[PDB]
């Protein structure tokens, strides 16, 4: 399903200068050395702790039984086949409209064509021929 | 009785020593390295003899960035273990005029020492950020040679400052009858702890080489700058975050323009001078 699945990594990759130098940010606080640590040394390789216990002598004298990983769990599409939400009712946070300091939101917005996904209007009234 | 290190105006290494500051910083650098049997490599067959100074010319001629004049196997006399040295320090193979030869440990440790220092573009040194690491690990933490777990950052203020002069006041330093007993303890196979003991006792080469570990850096280093406080003739120069930015050595020509293999010859020189503080090989 090859995409802006590289194009999405540059841009992690960039969008954490915007995290790790300046403060107010998801660092909770301690990613700043284990990120500064990695982008600093070069030299070394970082290894989850399941692949450190195979790595063993032969290689770089330069490593590291990193941890800590990053929450950022993504999901994955299936093949062309769409894909369909089912938006819930119970929670326990929200989420803001329109920015604090304003009533009435309108997202005046773009529209798609009808040279992209079509519509159908046959509405299915048969099963086998019985029902006729 | 070190050397009055020279500005003008004397002093006693120890005042300079106690002149500057070693400050940390942030970004703990968790990267403990690991020390190495420092790689004698000494060979060639075709030597000098005669009378070879081994104090003070063969200390400025070796560290002090002069003429890079090839400065090949005349050290090679390290080997064949038969030859002496003449308490001036002269090593020889044949004392002339009735001149004394020095005890044998004495000699043991001379020739252990410069054999060493042999035939540097044949030796096969360790890259530089190493002994970075250990000569700011051993300037840090003292002898008790605990890693680092964060950055250092040196400062000096107060020098009529000419860290040219310090480098020239090196040039004009010997040393040989100050670390003899030292690799005298290294040779007839002692163990870290008691040599521990020894360099915290004696303190006069503690100061030596905590000066010299720090001069190397300086000379190496490239994250420096210098200002001349301008109320008075005193330069503030300080060099920054020493371990992390440093990867080659220097050309910038404004600090102390320094050569190629006169710098190999230096990071031996830290190399096998930190040697007999660590652990096993």
């Amino acid at each position: 399903h090859k995409d802006s699945s590289m194009t999405w990594l540059k841009s992690y990759a960039d969008m954490i200068y915007d995290s790790v130098k300046n403060s107010n940010s998801t660092i909770t606080p301690e990613i700043r050395k284990l990120y500064l640590r990695m982008y600093n040394q070069y030299m070394r390789i970082f290894l989850p702790i399941e692949q450190y216990m195979l790595y063993d002598n032969t290689c770089w004298p330069f490593s590291e039984k990193i941890t800590l990983k990053i929450n950022v769990r993504l999901i994955s599409s299936r093949e062309n086949q769409p894909v369909l939400w089912k938006t819930p009712i119970d929670t326990e946070n929200l989420i803001s409209i329109v920015q604090p300091d304003e009533p009435i939101n309108k997202l005046n917005f773009t529209a798609i064509p009808s040279t992209m996904i079509r519509l159908n209007d046959n509405i299915t009234m048969y099963r086998a021929v019985k029902d006729m | 009785m070190t050397l009055t290190y020279w500005d003008k105006e004397k002093r006693m290494t120890l005042k300079q020593m106690i002149q500057q500051v070693a400050i940390n910083e942030q970004e703990n650098e968790l990267t403990h390295y690991v020390f190495t049997t420092p790689l004698s490599m000494p060979t060639f067959g075709k030597p000098m003899l005669g009378y070879v100074p081994l104090n003070e010319v063969a200390t400025s001629k070796f560290f002090s960035n002069v003429n890079d004049f090839d400065r090949d196997n005349q050290l090679a006399m390290a080997h064949f273990p038969d030859t002496t040295i003449t308490q001036a320090y002269n090593l020889t193979n044949s004392i002339k005029p009735g001149d004394t030869s020095l005890p044998d440990a004495e000699v043991a440790a001379l020739k252990w020492f410069w054999k060493f220092f042999t035939s540097i573009n044949l030796v096969r040194q360790p890259p530089m950020d190493n002994v970075m690491y250990w000569a700011c690990q051993f300037l840090s933490s003292g002898t008790s040679f605990l890693p680092l777990e964060r950055d250092v950052e040196i400062v000096f203020s107060g020098f009529k400052g000419s860290h040219i002069c310090m480098f020239s006041n090196l040039r004009q330093m010997n040393l040989s009858p100050i670390l003899c007993p030292y690799y005298d303890l290294i040779t007839n196979f002692k163990t870290t702890t008691e040599i521990r003991a020894y360099v915290d006792a004696h303190e006069e080469l503690k100061s030596l080489l905590t000066y010299l570990c720090l001069c190397t850096i300086v000379g190496l280093c490239d994250t420096f700058t210098e200002t001349r406080n301008m109320d008075t003739g005193e330069y503030v120069w300080k060099v920054r975050d020493v371990v992390s930015r440093n990867h080659t050595p220097a050309q910038n020509v404004e600090k102390f323009c320094y050569t190629i293999q006169n710098a190999k010859y230096m990071i031996q020189l830290v190399h096998v001078l930190l040697f007999p503080l660590t652990d096993n090989k």
